[PDB]
């Protein structure tokens, strides 16, 4: 969590739905709450969805299964089916598990007639592991993609995933905390990131693009390191990010969700 | 074999201090407190990783009964021969306690019974579970027996002999600090001369492995008796007044039983960094393509464009720590775009050529397959070669084909590969010491979540050159393939060449050259050198090629 | 002379199924 | 065998002087310092290389022990036998040494255990890898061995197999100069041998044995004459084809015919004339024009005075219905024209096949251009492929296709209007033995492959009635 700047409220319902319940799951039982959660992060890319299903699956101190995004399928009319069954047997025998499905879109597409019937198998067959006859009590699956709305609308729905969390743009004030958060993580004082983050050139900037915007400083300040020091050592440092630095990122990185709106929907 | 024959690994070293050499050479305190600790221990990483000489190490050093097992040579004949000959070693080990067994490629007789069906296959796994369970209850309490095993495919071990490893242990591929370890090791008994520096030979061999660099010891050896063979060769050539290879094999064997004296030499450094180039490591055996051939002196102007290319890929790959120390990721991803023929690929082919790290380029849409999953596995596959070999530089050329937007009329075949890269790029797993360029000419055809940063955040536009850029330009290429200088700055800046891309010029240049070869021909019917008037003709009758420059200024 | 029961090899060869893909 | 038999491996033969030839014949200074110089060599390339004769040459060149083993030669059929025999092959070496071992065909017992689930094949993968460490470490400081392979396909080989082969040779496909010293390694023992060498492009070492032999074959149905062998070019075909289609079988064409013999011609005959002038050929010229003007003909006719290969793609005969199939097939072609080097890709209806790729293209018609695209960048310049376009409708290609370095040069074939008809009709009625003057007024009545058609068509008529001229003024009732 001192990796993840802001996402209080993201914080706080994943505390609720997947790290409360692992630690402690007799206070949960009592209230009546299974243990098992299913969570989809959604939301415009770089905004931090893999950054804090990163954070859960550290601090939740559980067994960790990633999938990358269309990871299972395979060339066999079974085997890709298998690899899904396999993977919730594998989660069932070391419970509690946390299974993270990144770019969760490629692998549960929405069922059409135009969707390929070899792809329509995989969604039935998530559908039955999530929720079916057999239990999986003890797996707790956090889902991150872009485009919620391309995923099946039964796999979006309460004991599969449940709750779809938003994990959007961030704010002025929010920007502030990002930025601190990967500049002390990496190494200007904390006045100087107030007056960078908090900046109009910032606008719309992601948590990817503050990191971008460091990572421009940064190159800044070598630029600057290059010069003095051939002037210092042949006519006559310490590479130090300076303020100055961060007036060169400031005018050089461009926001990337350039049309915000396409994902908050 | 002995210690100092293995080195780079002094992780696992310590580890089986307290866990191989404990268990033997305690053998008082285990008894003392009633304890019996028989060990399992499973070696596996990748091949040429040091495994085999590990556990012969370990064996001479504690100085215990050894008994060396391979896994093909149990399997026997008849029925139950191939079961008695593993019953043997168990047996003899526990009557030789203590006492060490290395069982050596295990994968290939303790394969999953499940898949590998069949009566014996079965009955030796098994087996091996019988045997490894006698161990560590017919010892007597006070002489304990560990097993060694050794694979380079864990997973193929059955489920059911795979637990039965208290401990495994993973030897992957060497870092800078222990490849330095393993050239010491290896160049321990041999002459070297004092020039040699090992920090260069361990930072100019990204992807190697131990055996690797026993072959590039092995080559330097070879290159320092080269002086020794080109004068036995001369020495050959004195009696008899078919190429040059074929006479050096037969002037051998004519002499063949004659004996001569090599004298002694010593390795140079310089010899050491011609085995370097010789040596191909084992990871990039297959699926690398070959460093370019073009520099930056093929590349005119573009000095904005080689500035950004040499702090973002060729700044960090040389010099890891400087870039550290402000923060920057070892990994940088970067766009090259603009209209056709201004030097995209010939300004990524220059990076990759100068920054003397490992090349992967992809060639549109080469990693697109009919079967299902096997489109995404070559993605996956890619950025796997591309990590074990770090620092590595992918180039995706004409990346529009690969990576197209998500619409929601972009199918699934398509849209899985490009969720496959997004996970690649920036996922959960680490892609450090991997470089990613893309050049392409419809930059808005690509996914928005491909252009972030982490996966291509930076994005440089390579687009026509001004009046002042084609007089670079033109003299670049005439330099490449060598009029004056001052006539190609008159032909640059003709208003004739207004629109011009460096293809343009290229194409210029051919055209002005075949004018010459027109010339010779009147002028021999009746030395070819470009003059002048070549170029005039060649001014009229090149047209641009990008005839509506607009179309990719925006994007 | 004794009659002796011995490992041999087999011949098997299973076909499998594929998945394909299709254009638009 | 001996060093003489094997030619065209100049490189070969010198490296493996270092890695084959010192370890075991030079194994005295290796006991001074006291180093094992236990050498692994992998030879990999083309079928019928000279990949097996390579090893017995030097087997004998050397004086040591030699041991060649065939991969087929040690499976068994019981349980241990397959494993047994390899083992031998290794224990007998340690025994020997320095020994020469040489394991032709590896690939056929070395291939990967991930997809052989076999057990007998998993265990001998692993038999090879202790035997190959055996010999790292069980030989005595002055006797060293070394283990020679061969295979076809080296990819089919295991990794852990193959990382321990210290060095690859890629005995590739010969080149000019090659095919020209294998012809004189063959025909020593019995004449300008460039001009064999130049009309045999994608020729091997085996296929020019064949030639050695049928020229010696055809010297004894009557010393062997040059023209004999140009006679046994034609009858031993390599394991495309040279077109036979001169520019005498091409009628007019003038202006068309210089612009190529400076493109294409020009720097193939004289490579170095236009290499001096720093003249470096594109990927090659777009022939544009109405069909039925003879483009596929020309682009025949440049290739047989080039003496490279020919291979013609007919448009959308490449367009599969599957995701990667498509552009694999275009892939394909390229791989094809390297091995045939030098060749001539035609393509026939090039519009269809890579369209402008505008806002609205989906994405299939789009990832065929790019996979052009990437794949006329190895096209000419130091490679010997040229590509020819084809296509009635030159604006509808992707304007990346047609800049300099790829198809950017058109030449426009122009149809048969007045004078043109009498020179195509005469120059086709050559090569069907009347006088020319009936020929000029068959082909002055009021395109080009129509007058290929109608004097095929006129002659079924004769057939149907020796070919006269009132014959012809029936036929041109009835061909169109
Ligand atoms: N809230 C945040 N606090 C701190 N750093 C952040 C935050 N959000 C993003 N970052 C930084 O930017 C990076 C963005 O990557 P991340 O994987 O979080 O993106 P994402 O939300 O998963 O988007 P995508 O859908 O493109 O994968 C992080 O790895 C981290 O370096
Ligand atoms: N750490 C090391 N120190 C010294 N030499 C090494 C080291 N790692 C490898 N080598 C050398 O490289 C070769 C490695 O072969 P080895 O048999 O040890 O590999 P392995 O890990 O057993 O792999 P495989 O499973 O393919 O047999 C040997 O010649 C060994 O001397
Ligand atoms: N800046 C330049 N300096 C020198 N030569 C250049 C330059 N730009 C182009 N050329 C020449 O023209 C050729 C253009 O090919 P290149 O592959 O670089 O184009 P590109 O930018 O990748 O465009 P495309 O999208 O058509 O592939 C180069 O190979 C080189 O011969
Ligand atoms: N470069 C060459 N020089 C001389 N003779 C050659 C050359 N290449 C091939 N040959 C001859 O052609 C034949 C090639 O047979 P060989 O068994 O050597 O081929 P190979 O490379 O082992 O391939 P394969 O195993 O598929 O037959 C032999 O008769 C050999 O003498
Ligand atoms: N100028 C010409 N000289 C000789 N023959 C020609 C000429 N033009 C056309 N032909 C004949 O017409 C036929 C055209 O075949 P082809 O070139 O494959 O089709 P297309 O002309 O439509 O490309 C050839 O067989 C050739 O004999
Ligand atoms: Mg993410
Ligand atoms: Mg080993
Ligand atoms: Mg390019
Ligand atoms: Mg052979």
């Amino acid at each position: 969590w001192s990796h993840v700047g802001a996402l209080e409220d993201v914080r706080k319902k994943l505390e609720m739905s997947i790290i409360g319940p692992i630690k402690n799951p007799e206070l949960f039982t009592r209230v009546g709450i299974k243990p098992a959660a299913g969570i989809l992060l959604w939301g415009p890319p770089g905004c931090g969805k893999t950054l804090v299903a990163k954070a859960v699956a550290n601090e939740s101190k559980a067994n960790f299964i990633s999938i990358k995004g269309p990871e299972l399928l395979n060339k066999y009319v079974g085997e890709s089916e298998r690899a899904v069954r396999q993977l919730f047997s594998r989660a069932k025998s070391s419970a509690p598990c946390i299974l993270f499905f990144d770019q969760m879109d490629a692998l549960v597409p929405r069922r059409d007639d135009s969707l390929s019937d070899a792809s329509a198998r995989v969604v039935n067959t998530l559908l039955t592991e999530l929720d079916g006859v057999g239990d999986r009590s003890g797996i707790y699956v956090i889902g991150a993609t872009n485009r919620p709305d391309m995923i099946d609308e039964a796999i979006r729905r309460p004991g599969r995933l449940g709750t779809s969390i938003y994990v959007g743009l961030p704010s002025a004030e929010d920007r502030v905390k990002i930025l601190k958060t990967l500049y002390r993580n990496t190494v200007t004082t904390d006045a100087d990131l107030e007056k960078v983050a908090l900046d109009l050139r910032c606008t719309g900037f992601s948590g990817a693009d503050l990191g971008n915007l460091m990572q421009a400083a940064a190159q800044a300040c070598l630029e600057r390191v290059y010069t003095q020091r051939q002037q210092k050592r042949k006519e006559g440092i310490e590479p130090v990010i300076t303020m100055e630095d961060w007036e060169k990122a400031l005018n050089e990185v461009k926001p990337s969700v350039k049309d915000p709106e396409k994902y908050m929907h | 074999m002995s210690i100092l024959d293995i080195a780079g690994v002094d992780d696992t070293l310590q580890r089986l201090l307290k866990e191989v050499w404990f268990p033997l050479r305690g053998g008082e305190a285990c008894e003392k407190m009633g304890y019996r600790y028989d060990n399992g221990v499973l070696l596996h990483g990748p091949s040429g990783c040091g495994k085999t000489t590990l556990a012969h190490a370990i064996a001479g050093s504690i100085g215990v009964a050894f008994i060396p097992v391979s896994a093909p040579s149990v399997i026997g004949g008849t029925s139950g021969e191939s079961e008695k000959n593993i019953r043997d070693v168990f047996d003899e080990a526990i009557r030789l306690a203590p006492c060490l067994i290395f069982l050596d490629q295990i994968d290939a007789i303790a394969g999953r019974r499940e898949s590998a069906n069949k009566g014996m296959e079965s009955r030796i796994v098994a087996e091996i579970m019988n045997g490894m369970d006698r161990i560590r209850q017919n010892t007597p309490l006070g002489k304990n027996v560990v097993v060694l095993a050794a694979t380079n495919r864990p997973e193929f071990l059955d489920p059911a002999i795979r637990r039965r490893f208290s401990v495994e242990i993973d030897m992957g591929m060497p870092s800078e600090r222990a490849r330095e370890q393993i050239l010491r090791s290896l160049t321990r008994d041999l002459s070297l001369a004092d020039d040699i520096n090992f920090k260069e030979l361990a930072k100019m061999t990204p992807g190697y492995v131990g055996s690797d660099l026993q072959y590039v010891v092995k080559a330097a050896v070879s290159e320092s008796f080269q002086a020794n063979i080109d004068s036995l060769l001369a020495q050959a050539r004195a009696k008899h007044p078919v190429s040059q290879p074929q006479r050096d094999w037969l002037l051998l064997e004519a002499h063949r039983d004659e004996e001569v004296s090599w004298p002694s030499t010593k390795i140079t450094m310089e010899q050491f960094r011609k085995a370097v180039s010789l040596v191909q490591p084992a990871s990039k055996r297959e699926g690398f393509s070959t460093i370019p051939d073009t520099t930056w002196s093929h590349v005119g102007a573009l000095e904005d464009v080689r500035k950004k290319l040499e702090m973002s890929i060729i700044g960090p790959i040389k010099n890891p720590e400087l870039f550290t120390r402000v923060g920057i990721k070892p990994a940088a991803g970067i766009l090259l775009w603009g209209p056709p023929g201004c030097g995209k690929t010939l300004v990524a082919k220059a990076v990759a050529n100068e920054s003397k790290a490992n090349f992967i380029s992809i060639k549109g849409p080469e990693l697109l397959n009919k079967y299902v999953g096997e489109s995404e596995r070559a993605v996956r596959q890619l950025f796997s070669r591309a990590k074990s070999s770090a620092p590595c530089i992918l180039f995706f050329d004409q990346m529009d084909a690969l990576v197209p937007r998500r619409d929601d009329s972009l199918s699934d075949a398509s849209a899985r590969v490009v969720n496959t890269l997004l996970t690649e790029l920036d996922g959960v797993g680490d892609r450090s010491g991997i470089y990613v360029i893309g050049a392409t000419n419809r930059p808005d055809m690509i996914d928005e979540a491909i252009r972030r940063p982490g996966r291509l955040g930076t994005s440089i536009y390579v687009g026509l050159p001004s009046a002042e850029d084609r007089v670079k330009i033109l003299k670049t290429l005439y330099r490449n393939t060598v009029t004056t200088d001052a006539d190609l700055e008159k032909v640059a800046l003709d208003l004739r060449c207004t629109g011009f891309s460096g293809a343009d010029l290229g194409n210029l240049m051919q055209a002005a050259a075949q004018a010459c070869l027109e010339r010779v021909y009147t002028q021999r019917q009746q030395e070819p050198v470009i003059t002048m008037e070549d170029w005039e003709k060649a001014l009229n009758e090149v047209k641009p090629s990008v005839k509506d420059p607009e179309k990719y200024m925006h994007s | 002379l004794l009659l002796l029961l011995l490992l041999l090899l087999l011949l098997l060869l299973l076909l499998l199924l594929l998945l394909l893909l299709l254009l638009l």
